[PDB]
DNA sequence: GTGATATCTGCTTTGGGTGGGTGGGTGGGTTGAGGCAATA
DNA sequence: AAGCAGATATCAC
């Protein structure tokens, strides 16, 4: 071999280095126990250290991995064993801390030599299995041999042993010994790629441990062997053409982005008077002066409680004039929900809200027991807007196409966002007719919001330096945000994880009038209220004692629903003619002075 | 990452596309006989010559004109605390307008960050001051008309 | 003199349209123009 | 040109 590489000097190196290294008890001697204590046979070591204690050990690991790293793991093992007298002996695994190389500057003197590159995973395989060790048996007297694999080519036996007899070892590929191989494509990163060119793309493959070790999506520092392979011209003859294809042997993966004090933490900041406000602070501190708003997102995100017999989940839709700070709401939510999905309502768009060989379920399907945000809903097709009705009202998708046929769960809640169809709201239109959906989708949403756009000048200087001081907003103040935005996600966490609230007596009796009122409203002078808010109520009520960390549904959860609930219909039921009482426009999508007109137009044209 | 100039003809596009643009400029040919004059003779010459009339200065050449435009995108001016009120008053009196106008302009919230964008373009052509602020205003005002 | 085992000989391969659309597109080949059903 | 199937003469023991 040409190599200055001498076995046993390189095996005492490393055992020199993890005997005496220590990070500016050996930082490995450290690791080593450990590894005995938890289990996990891997040893992960920094190129940098071996460099800093050895360079010649450093340059001989850099550019001999293949014969260098099993000396590595011979030195680990009897030190490991000496030390503390496992399932399989325990393997290195160096890696550099940063990228030493780019994707577009790999060259051929790079070949069979250690390099760590860094990239975003587009695609992953299936398993393949790789023979290690063959089984042959003979088909005359059943004799049994094993062979050992040799450079991927096998020595088939000629004649049995036992029996004598010629080409009588049939291979069983079923009693071989397999190992593990997945094939992985590596996507080169936005930030290093030259500007105006398509992104190169390399081959990964990874052995045993290393396999679904990465999943699509990941960014990722990579070390591994650069490796050349020849090509077969064709399938049938041995010719190979002249230019070889590369691949990288991965040996490192780095993906490169309750305690009992952070519970007590949760707590502390459930006991708190005004948690309620608190949260809805830190649910969105960038957008600007939409109180109510922000709190039914909250009770959104926490949910009511799953009864098991009843959607326990909150629908909300946010109509407004363009320029407001709705899609900012929507991607604001969507990072904080774990299980959520960003999507728009347009049939063009890259992710799409229906399900369509491999079954693809849509966003909504996804979006199961999470939250699922739609940017354009005015824009959908009639298709998608039956898709979402079904989804709303059934909380099940169901699929009759190329010869399957299922229902999939979809437990969703939906944020949607709505533009008009005019250039701008229009005062004398109402909600129905400015946003052209129909009544019976709008009548599935728990809570409708209105962003208008004021003319007022003091909110348009009032909202200038709101933006002015957000365009200079120091890194502090940015860091100190997303801190609290962590603690929301957390608490948002423990709630879902452990708090169940339950209806009171006094709970009961508080919706019970409430209900009735609402009719009396109505009853008076026309229809005021339906059944199916109440249901909304009790969510929303359950939704309010979830954030306070209670098992039990209090009257002032009630009554915060309430404010909520007739803070929204004020906001979206008001008839531009003459006042708000009037929900005839959500039920039947006509305004009751519209009813009243066109009865008195058909009649005269009757007359 | 790229910029998007681009050329319409009125008919109705959708609005959420239009007001994304920092500058909409609405190019309206009014007949009239002097300027028609001075245009047609304009066009006449270049027939004529195969290039433009002579004028006071002369035009920079293109492989001139990438060396000038290179030059200036490599400052990064920046927008002091100080214009900050300023900037404001400007942004009130265009909302003013706007309203007042009832025309189907989208002076929004949008307009704001598209003053400081424009502004630093200005500056980078020349920190930022109050003659860049001014001539980004006057740009503005002119492309709503 | 029999059992390998080494040498020699003949077949057909390739994807391709002079090898068919009277083989079949579940054996496998970009680009455009042309009928359908559902569509608006 | 490249490679497998078949035929067959040939060394060795
Ligand atoms: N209330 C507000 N709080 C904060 N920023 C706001 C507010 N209203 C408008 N803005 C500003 O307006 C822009 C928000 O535009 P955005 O894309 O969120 O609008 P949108 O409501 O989704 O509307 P559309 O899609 O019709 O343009 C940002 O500049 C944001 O700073
Ligand atoms: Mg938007
Ligand atoms: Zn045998």
């Amino acid at each position: 071999w040409g190599t200055d590489v001498n076995v046993a000097a390189c095996k005492e190196n490393f055992q020199r280095f993890l005997q005496r290294f220590i990070d500016p008890e050996p930082l490995y001697m450290q690791r080593l126990g450990e590894i005995n204590v938890i289990g996990e046979p891997f040893l992960n070591v920094n190129c940098e250290h071996i460099k800093s204690f050895d360079k010649n050990l450093y340059r001989q690991l850099i550019s001999y991995p293949q014969e260098v790293i099993p000396t590595f793991d011979m030195a680990v093992n009897e030190i490991f064993f000496d030390r503390y007298p496992l399932e399989h002996q325990i393997q290195v695994r160096p890696f550099n801390a940063l990228k030493t190389k780019n994707m577009r500057n790999l060259n051929p003197e790079d070949i069979d030599q250690l390099i760590t590159i860094s990239g975003m995973v587009i695609r992953t395989s299936q398993l393949i299995p790789e023979m290690q060790e063959a089984f042959f048996q003979c088909q005359v007297c059943a004799h049994t041999t094993r062979v050992e694999m040799d450079r991927g080519r096998i020595a088939e036996p000629s004649v049995c042993g036992r029996c004598h007899t010629t080409h009588s070892m049939a291979l069983i590929h079923n009693r071989s010994l397999f190992s593990d191989k997945q094939m992985i494509k590596l996507q080169e990163s936005p930030e290093d790629m030259p500007a105006g060119q398509t992104p190169h793309t390399v081959i990964l493959f990874a052995h045993n441990d290393l396999v679904d070790k990465v999943q699509p999506g990941d960014r990722v520092n990579v070390t591994g062997i650069y490796r050349a392979v020849p090509i077969r011209v064709n399938p049938r003859v041995s010719n190979v053409k002249s230019v070889y294809k590369t691949h990288i042997d991965v040996i490192h993966y780095r993906k490169t982005d309750f305690s009992e004090k952070r519970v007590e933490l949760l707590k502390e900041l459930s006991r708190k008077p005004d948690i309620y406000e608190r949260l809805a602070s830190a649910l969105a501190p960038s957008i600007y002066e939409h109180e109510d708003i922000k709190k039914g997102i909250l009770l959104q995100l926490f949910g009511g409680t799953r009864k098991d017999f009843f959607r326990a989940e909150i629908n909300i839709l946010l109509c407004g004039d363009p320029g407001t700070s709705k899609s900012q709401l929507l991607q604001y939510v969507y990072n904080l929900v774990p299980r959520g999905q960003y999507t728009s309502g347009k049939g063009s768009s890259a992710v799409g809200l229906t399900a369509y060989l491999v079954l693809q379920t849509g966003a909504l399907v996804l979006s199961d027991n999470g939250i699922c945000c739609i940017d354009e809903f005015d824009k959908m097709n009639e298709s998608t807007r039956s898709v979402l009705h079904e989804v709303m009202e059934q909380q099940t998708l169901s699929i009759a196409k190329a010869g399957i046929i299922c229902q999939l769960n979809a437990r969703t809640s939906v944020l949607a966002a709505a533009n008009p169809i005019e250039s701008q709201w229009n005062p004398k239109k109402t909600t129905i007719e400015n946003i052209q959906l129909p009544h019976t989708l709008l009548s599935r949403f728990d809570l409708i919001f209105l962003l208008l756009d004021p003319q007022d000048e003091a909110y348009d200087r009032r909202l200038a330096h709101h933006l002015v001081a957000l365009y200079y907003q120091s890194e502090e103040q940015a860091e100190e945000e997303l801190l609290d935005m962590a603690v929301l996600k957390d608490y948002i966490a423990y709630a879902h994880s452990t708090i169940m609230p339950r209806l009171s007596e006094e709970a009961s009796q508080a919706l019970i009038e409430a209900y009735v009122d609402m009719r009396k409203i109505g009853s008076s002078r026309m229809v005021s209220a339906y059944p199916r808010q109440l249901e909304s109520l009790i969510r929303l009520a359950e939704a309010h004692a979830k954030v306070r960390l209670s098992n039990k549904v209090e009257a002032i959860d009630v009554e915060e629903a309430k404010r909520l609930h007739r803070e929204a219909l004020k906001q979206s039921a008001t008839d531009p003619r003459t006042g708000i009482v009037d929900i005839s426009i959500l039920t039947t999508g006509m305004s009751a002075t519209s009813r009243k007109r066109k009865e008195e137009l058909a009649e005269a044209l009757k007359k | 990452r790229c910029s998007i100039l681009a050329a319409a003809n009125p008919a109705q596009l959708p609005a959420a596309l239009l007001s994304r643009f920092d500058l909409l400029w609405l190019i309206q040919d009014r007949p009239d006989r002097d300027n028609d004059l001075r245009l047609a003779q304009h066009i006449t010459y270049v027939h004529q010559h195969s290039r433009q009339p002579p004028s006071q200065f002369e035009p920079l050449d293109m492989k001139l004109m990438r060396r000038y435009i290179a030059m200036c995108r490599e400052k990064q001016p920046m927008v002091p605390e100080s214009l900050a009120d300023y900037i404001t008053a400007a942004y009130v009196e265009m909302r003013r307008e706007a309203w007042a106008s009832k025309d189907a302009t989208y002076t929004s919230a949008r307009t704001l960050l598209a003053i400081l964008r424009l502004s630093t373009a200005l500056a980078r052509l020349r920190v930022v001051e109050k003659e860049d602020v001014n001539e980004a205003i006057r740009l503005m005002e002119m492309s709503k008309d």
